């Protein structure tokens, strides 16, 4: 009888299973028509209409997050299997310029084997863009047995995480009290998981990823480099790399912390021997963060007369523009998962962008940066994520907007103000993205039909009327003269991008000053047009969610309807839903931009070989300072020229990211028939197909109905969203691959 | 109250007295969240797997079946057996045993009456009445728990050190 | 303005006239179903026509029958 | 195991299972006689 | 609980009551899910193909036909030396045995759609032998053991002509 | 010979294809070090390539002017097995699995559920049912002959 949960609230049973649709109050009855099986699967995990108990929700959500935290364990262990099983990592080790990873071998069959590419080092398998080896290399791994064991750790964890999220749905499930200390949650997830991860990577790399990494640089083979716990068992072998552990703790306990200089550095730059970040910088980082967070987790009041209540603290934040302020917040936050899923996903989805870009700009691993492949696949993977996750966190803000949102209890507070004048928010914001759409592509057009009517003279060039990004030359200007005036105890910038060196791995670019100049500033205001436009249909389907001039009872509708009806001259896609799904398009459109930005910048003014004169040529040559200034430039100097490897890529090994190619197109353009398509057209084809079906008495029993019209936009985005993914992805990944 | 093995924890509430061979031994208290039958069949099937393992492990590294492949130590046997396809046999046999087994676990997880480990496998009889089944039974997981723990340690003592059968 | 018809099918459960956002349709006596009661709509002029009436008629093809015509500021829901 | 047998024997689970089967076997077909372009007699 | 004969630690399997090889042996349960009569005449059919194609690796191996074609010992063998032609002829007659003797109803849901119909009674018994109802029960399980014996072996044969190649002697 | 086509056996640039693929496979093999599990794949798919392009030769196949084998479906036996034979295994195929599904959705047609058996398959029954779907060309042709096989006017139509 614990206050902080219940014992054994559900019984294990396997007579659920059997009964689908069994969560939901309408599909338990049993289907009727096919709609009842697409219904199952889009009320799966909603779980606010299967419960009225907020209680329930929240453990729910508990156990849902430990089976996703197991298909992740599991996940990265078979990535771990892999690298030991069906990789060529231990030749990659001994010949990270030469070798390109590979860790995925194909079966033959079909013929299906010319896939196994020449990866080198006496393989023959997929080559790999997710830069694992990079990683493992980092972690200290140089052996294939270590990790074998890091796979077989992963599949422990992840019975582990399945048997937690059964533990906590069906033997011991917390109480919504447990759930609502925010503070005390907060206070953990900082200190503890935060912090303490920190501090314990840090101890694993100067205990472990130090010496093994310093090793390894100074050319000393993994087979004679000495098993990991022996760095920690013997303060001899790790002394002699860094001959500072020969004091042991002692300065660290006497506030002698300058004693430990030797491997906790602030160095910035570059690695000259792998193009990574100094491992010693990333030691001493993770240390500094590790403190500043477990410092940031003794701040909320949990349990003893110490700590701050985030109700006093958000209740005291009025103003005279503001009314009550962020009075009745953290009621929001603690009642609605919707409210937390919106603001974590849009955090989240930043973060991924904000992780993207500090990847590329400062390559924290070793031989990474002259992997092209994977620094491509990186950064373009974690900006779609970052997308997907902040058009996610718009979404879960409507949905809270339309049912968790409680007029009463925000009388007058930020949420209501906002709501009251949301039509002057929404008309700025349309005025805003007009003006930059206006501008930049306006911009592109007139420079496209000025090269087409050859007046070259009168383009917005750097040779031409000039828009030079003065602003932001003037902080890279500030971050190369930072070392040693701002920032006195570095010895390097942060990135080589701001400027400085060329660093050049085995003749490879590693990192390089990326100039900035008038082809810059109308991708940069191409990008805030279109991260504009995003947030204007986002927001617009949040704060009409519940009302309109149009739908003065928009919120009865639910956040999921179709329309209210062809009146009012027409109510199609008002819902909120209809507003991440019209966002989604964007967000595609956003962040399509943004990757070919990088890849075509970076392959014209970073990436390529260095002469041993020291002259810089690139893959593409600079043709982005001069040709990605028009439409048609986009066009023929980027899709159509680097198009060339796709097209090309059959009877050779990159043969599948041809065929994916044509595959994500076919997909794309059959999203196009649920996306211009109506519902009524279908049903009445259906109707016919059910007649002959009839005749021949073959007519299913569950009556078949086309798809619902939210289903409908559903299916078309989602494929739309997928070719046109998988259409970049083929395009990138075969590029980059073959140069 | 005060389980009879660990004199200063409390009864594992699940085993009062009535299984063979319960001293009352279960700090952690896997029976509290599985049933009892379950584990006893499981603890028996490792006790007879082991008990046949061990003293296979024992004579095999003493007397070797006539034939190249079966000159090989036990240590090593293993990939050696596999690539002949001896294992193989095996594997197949055990495996259907081990679907009669499904079956019988859950029909005595479901009622039927089924002891757990009970296969009614008794040609001669040593066993004529309960009290001599009861002594049997302690006997037979006695004999079986000492093989499991000494399986693992004659397995890490030659793979510690390869040596023929003292393994010290 | 729309076009409200109502046809004898007409089952008096009321859901049209309680489903109409603008108050177009109301229950009037009637003799022909059990209910006694017919729906009726004698203000068509604030019709707007998102047929929300018809999307809560049981009957089996409809007895409430919305025709949009001819668009009026009150038919357009245009609050400016 | 009657609700599980019950629980396999839904249009999801046996769908998994006889598609499984059939691109085994066709698989296996394409294996042991590859390159089949015409019927075999 | 009664539980089987045969597999004494599980319970007595449904369905078998009234058979003429009844020892309890169900494991899998497949007379629960199966029709015990369709069942019945698979399990004869089975058997009585598998001592005639026993009885014919023997007599192979042994006698064998004049000519060319017919000259291998290996039942496997002979199975490709001999061609397509003799193989489909009979294959085109066990099929029109296979109509003539069931008269038409010939699958799971067709055939004892109508009951009136003992599992594998085709009516056979030219010479006579059965017309004692004493022995016709010690017959029919005789018939059974037969069968099953003959398809361990049948299968037996098969393989060892397979991972041999020989004959069988 | 039909359609301007030549035997594959004879056409010159099939086995320039063939020469050509092996050279190429032969190239990739040089690169490799001794008995290594690389070498043994590619020397895998030169023996694939050369028994598929001697089957392909031996084929009774016509070949373009591309040495590519091209396929003779007007409907003469001869060329058979390039479209015939696959067509009668495929009509086969398709109209047991149509049989088998048309025969399990009347069946359970019948019965108190018909939509919870859709979705919870009837094993029993459907294994029951497939494994019956060898006679469906002869259950066709039977079903039609007593009328069983098609509706007549208790189908719905649409109001025109
Ligand atoms: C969750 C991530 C993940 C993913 C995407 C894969 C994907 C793959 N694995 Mg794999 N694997 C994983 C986790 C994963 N594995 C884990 C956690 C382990 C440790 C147990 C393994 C152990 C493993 C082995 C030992 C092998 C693979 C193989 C394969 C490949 C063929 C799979 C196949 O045909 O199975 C078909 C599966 C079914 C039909 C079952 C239904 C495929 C690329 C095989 C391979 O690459 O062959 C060269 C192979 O031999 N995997
Ligand atoms: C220092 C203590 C601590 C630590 C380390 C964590 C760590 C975590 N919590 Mg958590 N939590 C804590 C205290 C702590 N919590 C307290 C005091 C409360 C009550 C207010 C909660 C309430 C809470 C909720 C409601 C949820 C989490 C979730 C999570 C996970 C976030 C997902 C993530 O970042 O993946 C990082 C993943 C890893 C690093 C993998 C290794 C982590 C393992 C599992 C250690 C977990 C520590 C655990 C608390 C120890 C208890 C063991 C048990 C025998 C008592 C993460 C594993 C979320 C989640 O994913 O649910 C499962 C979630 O929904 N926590
Ligand atoms: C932490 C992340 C997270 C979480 C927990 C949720 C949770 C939820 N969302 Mg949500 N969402 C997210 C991210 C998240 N979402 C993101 C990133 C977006 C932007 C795209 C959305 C957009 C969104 C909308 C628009 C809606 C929800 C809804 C819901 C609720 C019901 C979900 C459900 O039943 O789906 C069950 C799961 C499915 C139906 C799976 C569908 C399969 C997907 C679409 C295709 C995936 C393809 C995959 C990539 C593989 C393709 C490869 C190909 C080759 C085969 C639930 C509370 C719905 C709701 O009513 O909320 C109350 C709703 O209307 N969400
Ligand atoms: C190439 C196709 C295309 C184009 C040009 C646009 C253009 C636009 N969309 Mg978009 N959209 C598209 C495809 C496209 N969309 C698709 C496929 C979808 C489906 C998901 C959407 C969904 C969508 C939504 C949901 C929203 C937009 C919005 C906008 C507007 C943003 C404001 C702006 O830049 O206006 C400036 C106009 C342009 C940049 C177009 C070119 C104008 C030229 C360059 C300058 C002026 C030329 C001059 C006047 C010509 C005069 C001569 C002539 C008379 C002969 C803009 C009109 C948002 C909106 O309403 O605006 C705020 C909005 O909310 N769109
Ligand atoms: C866990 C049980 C087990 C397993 C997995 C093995 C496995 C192995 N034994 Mg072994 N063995 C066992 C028990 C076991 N033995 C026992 C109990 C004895 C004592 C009689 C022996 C005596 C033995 C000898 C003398 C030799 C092996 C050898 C070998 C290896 C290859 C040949 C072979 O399978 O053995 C053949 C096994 C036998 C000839 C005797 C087995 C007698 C069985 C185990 C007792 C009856 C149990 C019953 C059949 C259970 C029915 C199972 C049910 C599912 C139907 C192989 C690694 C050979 C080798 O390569 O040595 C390195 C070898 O020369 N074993
Ligand atoms: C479900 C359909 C199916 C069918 C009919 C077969 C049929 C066969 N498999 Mg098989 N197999 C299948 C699926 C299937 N496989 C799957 C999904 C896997 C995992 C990817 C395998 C992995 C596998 C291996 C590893 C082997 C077979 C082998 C065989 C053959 C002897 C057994 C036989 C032709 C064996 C064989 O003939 O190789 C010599 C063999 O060694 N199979
Ligand atoms: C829909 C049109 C279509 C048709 C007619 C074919 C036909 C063929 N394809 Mg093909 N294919 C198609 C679509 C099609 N494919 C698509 C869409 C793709 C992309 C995924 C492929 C990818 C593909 C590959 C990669 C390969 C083929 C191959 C083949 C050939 C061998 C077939 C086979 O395995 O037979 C043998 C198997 C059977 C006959 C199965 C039936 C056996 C049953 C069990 C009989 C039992 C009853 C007695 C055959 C000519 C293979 C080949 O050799 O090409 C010449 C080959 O390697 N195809
Ligand atoms: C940026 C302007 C800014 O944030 O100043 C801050 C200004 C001050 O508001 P308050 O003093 O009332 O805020 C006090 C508390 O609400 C703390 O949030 O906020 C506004 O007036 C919102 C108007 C946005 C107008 C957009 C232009
Ligand atoms: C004999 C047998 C079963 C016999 C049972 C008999 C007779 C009794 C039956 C009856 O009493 C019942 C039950 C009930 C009665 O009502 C009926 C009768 C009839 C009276 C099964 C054999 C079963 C035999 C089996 C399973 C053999 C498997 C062999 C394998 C797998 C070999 C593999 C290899 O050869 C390869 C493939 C390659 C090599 O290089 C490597 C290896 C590995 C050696
Ligand atoms: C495995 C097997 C039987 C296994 C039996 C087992 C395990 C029995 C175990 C038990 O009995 C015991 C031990 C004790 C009992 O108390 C309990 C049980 C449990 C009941 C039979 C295989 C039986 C296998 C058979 C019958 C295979 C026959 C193959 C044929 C005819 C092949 C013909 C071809 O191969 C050629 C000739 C040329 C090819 O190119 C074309 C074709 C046509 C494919
Ligand atoms: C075609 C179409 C239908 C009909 C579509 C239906 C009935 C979907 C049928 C799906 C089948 C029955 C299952 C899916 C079969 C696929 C082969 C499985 C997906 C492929 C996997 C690899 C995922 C609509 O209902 C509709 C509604 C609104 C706007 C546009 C449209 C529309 O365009
Ligand atoms: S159906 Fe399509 S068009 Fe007609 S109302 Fe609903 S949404 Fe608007």
């Amino acid at each position: 009888k614990s206050t902080i949960v219940d014992f054994n609230p559900v019984e294990t049973s396997f007579e659920k299973w059997a009964k689908p649709g069994q969560f939901s109050r309408t599909l338990a009855k049993g289907p009727k028509t096919t709609t009842w099986i697409w219904n199952l699967h889009a009320d799966a995990h909603d779980f606010d209409i299967q419960t009225n108990s907020l209680q329930e929700v929240s453990r729910k959500i508990f156990s849902a997050h430990f089976g996703q935290l197991a298909v992740i364990f599991l996940w990265l262990s078979g990535m771990h299997f892999h690298g030991a099983y069906f990789s060529n990592y231990s030749a990659w080790l001994t010949n990270p310029t030469s070798t390109k990873p590979s860790a995925q071998i194909v079966w033959p069959i079909v013929g299906q084997e010319v896939l196994n590419a020449d990866v080198g080092g006496n393989f023959q398998g997929i080559q790999i863009t997710s830069g694992f080896f990079q990683l493992w290399r980092a972690e200290g791994i140089t052996s294939e047995v270590e990790l074998y064991w890091t796979a077989v750790g992963g599949l422990v964890a992840s019975f582990l995480m399945l048997f937690a999220g059964w533990f906590h749905y069906h033997k011991a499930a917390p109480k919504l009290e447990w759930f609502q200390n925010v503070e005390s949650m907060l206070n953990h997830h900082l200190a503890g998981l935060l912090g303490l991860g920190s501090l314990s990577w840090a101890g694993h790399q100067i205990h472990i990823a130090l010496p093994i990494n310093k090793l390894l640089d100074l050319g000393v083979s993994p087979e004679e480099i000495p098993l990991p716990y022996e760095f920690i068992l013997n303060r001899d072998l790790i002394a002699q790399l860094y001959p500072s552990f020969n004091k042991g703790l002692t300065p660290f306990f006497t506030l002698n912390w300058g004693e430990y200089s030797d491997f906790l550095t602030f160095k910035g730059g570059l690695n000259p021997v792998t193009g990574g970040l100094w491992l010693t910088d990333t030691a001493h980082h993770h240390l500094a963060i590790a403190v500043l967070f477990i410092v940031a987790g003794h701040m909320y009041k949990t349990n003893w007369f110490l700590g701050h209540s985030i109700k006093t603290i958000l209740e005291a934040h009025k103003g005279p523009f503001t009314g009550e302020g962020h009075k009745g917040l953290y009621e929001v936050l603690t009642t609605s998962w919707h409210a937390q899923l919106a603001i974590n996903l849009a955090l989240f989805g930043s973060l991924s962008i904000i992780v993207a870009h500090h990847m590329y700009a400062m390559p924290p691993y070793p031989y990474i940066a002259i992997d092209y492949p994977t620094q491509l696949s990186l950064f373009t993977h974690h900006v779609w994520i970052g997308g997907f996750c902040i058009v996610g966190g718009a979404a879960h803000g409507a949905i809270f907007f339309v049912r968790d949102y409680n007029a009463a209890n925000n009388y007058n507070n930020l949420i209501d103000r906002v709501i009251r004048h949301r039509d002057a928010i929404i008309s700025h914001l349309n005025w805003v993205c007009i003006f930059l759409g206006c501008h930049s592509f306006g911009l592109y057009v007139h420079n496209d039909t000025m090269r087409a009517l050859g007046r070259s003279q009168d383009l917005f060039s750097d040779n031409a009327i000039a828009l030079k990004p003065i602003f932001a030359q003037f902080i890279q200007n500030l971050h190369t003269l930072a070392p040693g005036s701002t920032a006195p105890n570095a010895l390097t910038t942060v990135s080589y991008a701001f400027g400085g060196d060329v660093i050049s791995v085995g003749s490879k670019i590693a990192m390089m000053p990326i100039s900035l100049g008038t082809a810059d500033f109308l991708v940069h205001h191409i990008h805030a047009f279109t991260i504009h436009v995003t947030v204007l249909i986002l927001l617009k389907g949040v704060l009409y969610s519940r009302n309109s001039r149009l739908i003065p009872d928009k919120a009865n509708l639910g956040f999921r309807f179709p329309c209210d009806g062809p009146g009012r001259g027409g109510t199609c896609q008002v819902s909120a839903w209809d507003h991440v799904f019209l966002g989604l398009f964007w967000m595609y459109n956003s962040i399509s931009i943004v990757i070919f930005h990088f890849s075509w910048k970076m392959q014209s003014d970073v990436w390529g070989t260095v002469s041993p004169t020291g002259a810089v040529s690139h893959i593409t040559g600079g043709n982005f300072a001069q040709s990605s200034i028009t439409i048609n430039g986009w066009l023929r100097d980027f899709l159509w020229s680097q198009a060339a490897q796709v097209v090309q890529s059959y009877g050779s090994s990159l043969s599948a990211y041809g065929l994916i190619f044509l595959g994500a197109h076919f997909i794309w353009a059959f999203s196009l028939m649920f996306l211009f398509s109506g519902r009524g057209y279908w049903q009445e084809l259906i109707e016919s197909i059910v007649w002959a079906h009839n005749k021949l008495k073959v007519a299913p029993s569950i009556q078949p109905r086309a798809l619902s019209i939210t289903q409908g936009r559903a299916v078309g985005v989602a494929h739309y969203l997928l070719g046109g993914i998988g259409t970049t992805w083929a395009f990138f990944l075969a590029r980059i691959i073959s140069v | 109250e005060k389980s009879k093995a660990v004199p200063f924890l409390p009864r594992p509430a699940a085993l009062d007295g009535s299984v063979v061979g319960d001293v009352g031994f279960d700090p952690v208290g896997f029976t509290s969240w599985l049933p009892l039958s379950y584990l006893q069949e499981a603890e028996i099937k490792h006790c007879r797997i082991a008990m046949l393992a061990t003293l296979g492990w024992i004579v095999a590294d003493f007397v070797h079946l006539p034939g190249a492949v079966h000159e090989v130590s036990s240590l090593a046997a293993h990939d050696v057996a596999v690539k002949s396809g001896a294992l193989a046999q095996i594997l197949i046999w055990t495996s259907i045993a081990e679907a009669i087994s499904v079956i019988a676990i859950s029909q005595m997880l479901e009622g039927s009456g089924r002891q757990p480990g009970d296969f009614k496998f008794d040609p001669l009889n040593f066993a004529k009445d309960e009290k001599s089944l009861k002594k049997m039974q302690l006997s037979e997981l006695k004999n079986g728990r000492l093989a499991m723990l000494a399986f693992s340690g004659i397995v890490t003592q030659a793979a510690l050190t390869g040596h023929a059968f003292p393994y010290m | 303005s729309h076009t409200v018809k109502i046809y004898d099918t007409c089952i008096g459960c009321t859901q049209c006239v309680r489903a109409c956002p603008t108050d177009v349709l109301e229950m009037v006596p009637w003799d022909g179903c059990k209910a006694g009661q017919i729906a009726s709509a004698p203000r068509t002029e604030d019709c707007v026509g998102c047929k929300r009436c018809e999307t809560a008629c049981p009957t089996d093809f409809l007895s409430v029958r919305v025709y949009l015509g001819g668009e009026t500021t009150r038919s357009l829901g245009l609050a400016y | 195991m009657k609700d599980f047998l019950k629980y396999l024997s839904t249009a999801p689970v046996l769908l998994t299972a006889w598609l499984t089967f059939t691109a085994g076997f066709v698989i296996e077909i394409n294996r042991f006689y590859p390159d089949a372009l015409t019927f075999p007699f | 609980k009664v539980f089987s004969k045969s597999v004494p630690f599980l319970l007595k399997p449904a369905g078998l009551d009234g058979m003429v090889g009844d020892v309890g042996f169900d494991p899998l349960g497949f007379a629960t899910f199966i029709d015990i009569r369709w069942l019945r005449e698979a399990e004869l059919k089975n058997g009585r193909v598998a001592m005639l194609a026993f009885l014919g690796f023997i007599v192979q191996e042994f006698i064998r036909l004049p000519g060319d074609l017919y000259s291998e010992p290996n039942g496997v063998k002979a199975f490709f030396q001999v061609g397509p032609q003799p193989l489909l002829q009979i294959f085109l007659f066990c099929g029109f045995l296979e109509f003539n003797m069931h008269k038409g109803k010939l699958t799971q849901v067709d055939m004892f759609e109508d009951g009136k119909r003992e599992p594998g009674n085709f009516g056979f018994d030219p010479l006579g032998f059965g017309k004692d109802p004493a022995k016709r029960e010690r017959y029919a399980l005789a018939e059974l053991k037969n069968g099953r014996l003959a398809m361990i072996a049948i299968g037996g044969l098969v393989h060892h002509a397979l991972v041999t190649g020989h004959a069988t002697f | 010979d039909i359609g301007g086509l030549n035997p594959c056996k004879d056409s010159e640039v099939f086995q320039k294809r063939l020469a050509k693929t092996v050279k190429k496979l032969e190239n990739r093999l040089k690169k490799y070090e001794e008995g290594t599990p690389p070498q043994i794949a590619i020397q895998q798919q030169i023996t694939q390539t050369k028994q598929r392009f001697t089957r392909y030769a031996d084929s009774n196949l016509l070949c373009g002017n591309d040495g590519l084998p091209h396929l003779i479906t007007d409907g003469r036996w001869s060329h058979g097995s390039e479209f015939l034979l696959p067509s009668i295994l495929f009509l086969y195929i398709s109209g047991w699995i149509g049989w088998v599904g048309r025969k399990y959705i009347r069946t359970v047609g019948q019965t108190s559920n018909p939509t919870e058996k859709e979705i919870i398959i009837d094993v029993p029954l459907a294994i029951s049912i497939m494994t019956s779907g060898f006679l469906w060309p002869f259950a066709a042709w039977q079903e039609f002959l007593s009328g069983d096989l098609i509706a007549s006017d208790e189908t719905i139509t649409t109001s025109p």
